[PDB]
């Protein structure tokens, strides 16, 4: 098959901007290449066919360069209906591949989360499971660390993470880290604590409980 | 204009076969199109599962060739697809797409012609194939040119397919070697001859033999020369598959450990866990409370189920002003649970577990 690298991976812009995204093909295409848009939960459409003419409808601040192996898709006039995530395709030879894409994000000021601690129920340690859950609130940019201490020692491979989409009004993100033990390991220890490291903080913010209490 | 939905299952078991269909309206599928299939992983992109032929001719993407199979039914419009022995990994949004040739939307009312083949430009030796050429709308004449050892063939038979095309038809019922090479189609129209088009090559297969000159990857020649873009993608429907079973979740409050150094704000949540069909929907007090609240996607665990959690941030003077109550409804089981989460009291002294 033939390989489309698309660059950057993700983008951070604001409304009103001028962006440009990249795919690059691994051999020449002759403008074989078609740039689709697909925002959050809906599905793609098409922008540009040709590598550089204007599919009807859509609107004129989005053009579309290059050929042989390299082409550019430049949007100038950000508005919000653009932040979504851009994919190029080859259909020149028989697997049209597509490229990995690249998520156009909404570029804001700086913000620390707000982090919480919550030990598990005693409903759940009925079934002999526990879940003890961090919780990071409103922070941007989305590149954050959370980091689970049992007694001071740190934990790896029994959380999970999930974070939120960019919300509608403040374009901030949210982030929840489960942390899941047996109630006998649960038992085992006192002191549980969830360590956050974030650009927005001057220090690491810690945040626990002792078991029981 | 046109519009395209996908039909499927919305839960399926694993190891058996998926089938999906798309009804087509507002365009008739036995035209000059290819309707394709596309795939979408939770959160990976796009990937393409194959296409469909006017001819009948189908194309699929050598990861899943083993597995797939697409059709076409004229009569009710439709086109569908079937993947067999379906693993977890198929769990995925599937896109039906109209892939077309579409053209600059420069006119000179003398644009190039273009030349295509059915089935394909690899034919074995003996059997049929068939150059399409295809042009603008009132052509004259149409003309099937062979490059190597120069010779001709013209015909006058051309069908109006759209107000801005037509096309005529060559057919070769038995090709033997001396018919591998470089064809293109010229076209007359409006007292003179058009551009000529693009050369498309037709390779003859035999026992041991391979008749071609000597563009693309190892093998897969082009079989138009023009190029198809997907114009139209339905809405698609997720599939998901899972060797399990529906199931209520359990529900388990996060409550912001009653005193706890809190300053301003203070948040609390509620515990979804282990429920299978995916959808479930989480309000807070049935809807009087809005602002604040951040639910997260579920997450697929090796149990084959799903987990999430939703929280709200309050004024942390509200402990007793207010009583929390997250309402949790899954509707594939139409498990309606509804859980109050307040902190714990101080007074019952240390929780002790052991055993
Ligand atoms: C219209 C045009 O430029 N066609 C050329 C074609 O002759 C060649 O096979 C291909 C290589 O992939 O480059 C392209």
């Amino acid at each position: 098959a033939i390989r489309m690298t698309q660059s950057p991976s993700s983008l951070s812009a604001s409304p009103g901007d001028k962006v440009s995204i990249t795919c690059r093909a691994s051999q020449h295409i002759n403008d074989s290449l078609a740039w689709f848009q697909q925002r959050p939960g809906k599905a793609p459409k098409l922008l540009i066919y040709g590598a550089s003419n204007l599919h009807s409808g859509v609107p004129s601040r989005f053009s579309g360069t290059g050929s042989g192996t390299d082409f550019t898709l430049t949007i100038t006039g950000l508005q919000s209906e653009d932040f979504a995530t851009y994919f190029c395709q080859q259909c020149n030879c028989f697997p049209p591949d597509f490229g990995q894409g690249t998520r156009l994000e909404i570029k804001r000021t700086v913000a620390a989360p707000s982090v919480f601690i919550f030990p598990p129920s005693d409903e759940q340690l009925k079934s002999g499971t526990a879940s003890v859950v961090c919780l990071l609130n409103n922070f941007y940019p989305r590149e954050a660390k959370v980091q689970w201490k049992v007694d001071n020692a740190l934990q790896s491979g029994n959380s999970q993470e999930s974070v939120t989409e960019q919300d509608s009004k403040d374009s901030t993100y949210s982030l929840s880290s489960t942390l899941t033990l047996s109630k006998a390991d649960y038992e085992k220890h006192k002191v549980y604590a969830c360590e956050v490291t974030h650009q927005g903080l001057s220090s690491p913010v810690t945040k626990s409980f002792n078991r029981g209490e | 204009e046109v519009q395209l939905v996908e039909t499927g299952p919305g839960l399926m078991k694993t190891s058996g076969t998926l089938s999906l269909t798309c009804a087509v309206s507002g365009d008739y599928v036995n035209t000059n199109r290819r309707w394709s299939w596309v795939r979408q992983a939770p959160g990976k992109g796009l990937e393409w599962i194959g296409e469909v032929h006017q001819s009948g001719r189908t194309n699929y993407n050598p990861s899943l060739k083993s597995r797939v199979t697409i059709s076409v039914d004229k009569s009710k419009n439709q086109f569908s697809l079937k993947v067999d022995s379906v693993t977890a990994a198929d769990t995925a949004v599937y896109y039906c797409a109209r892939a077309s040739p579409l053209k600059s939307q420069r006119d000179t009312d003398l644009p190039r012609p273009s030349i295509s083949a059915e089935p394909g430009t690899v034919i074995p030796l003996g059997s049929h194939v068939t150059f399409v050429c295809r042009g603008p709308v009132g052509v004259q004449t149409f003309r099937l040119e062979r490059e190597r050892n120069y010779l001709y063939s013209d015909t006058e038979d051309v069908s109006q397919t759209s107000p801005s095309e037509s096309e005529a038809r060559f057919r070769i019922d038995s090709v033997n070697a001396g018919n591998a090479g470089l064809f293109r189609c010229i076209y007359y129209k409006s007292r003179k001859w058009s551009e000529q088009s693009d050369y498309l090559e037709l390779v003859v297969k035999g026992e041991d033999v391979t008749w071609a000159l000597s563009a693309c990857p190892q093998g897969e020649l082009p079989i138009s020369t023009d190029i198809y873009y997907v114009d139209v993608w339905g809405n698609g429907t997720t599939v998901t598959v899972s060797s399990a079973s529906t199931k209520g979740p359990s529900v388990f409050p996060l409550a912001p450990s009653s005193k706890s150094t809190s300053g301003g704000t203070a948040a609390l949540g509620c515990l979804v866990k282990d429920y299978f069909p995916e959808p479930v929907t989480v309000s807070w007090n049935s809807g009087a409370l809005t602002s604040g609240v951040h639910t997260f996607p579920a997450v697929l665990q090796s149990s084959g189920l799903y987990s999430l959690s939703s929280v709200v941030t309050v004024p942390s003077s509200s402990l007793g002003t207010q009583t929390y109550i997250c309402n949790v409804n899954h509707k594939p089981s139409n498990t309606k649970v509804d859980k109050k989460a307040e902190p714990k009291s101080c007074d019952k002294g240390l929780e002790v577990l052991f055993q």
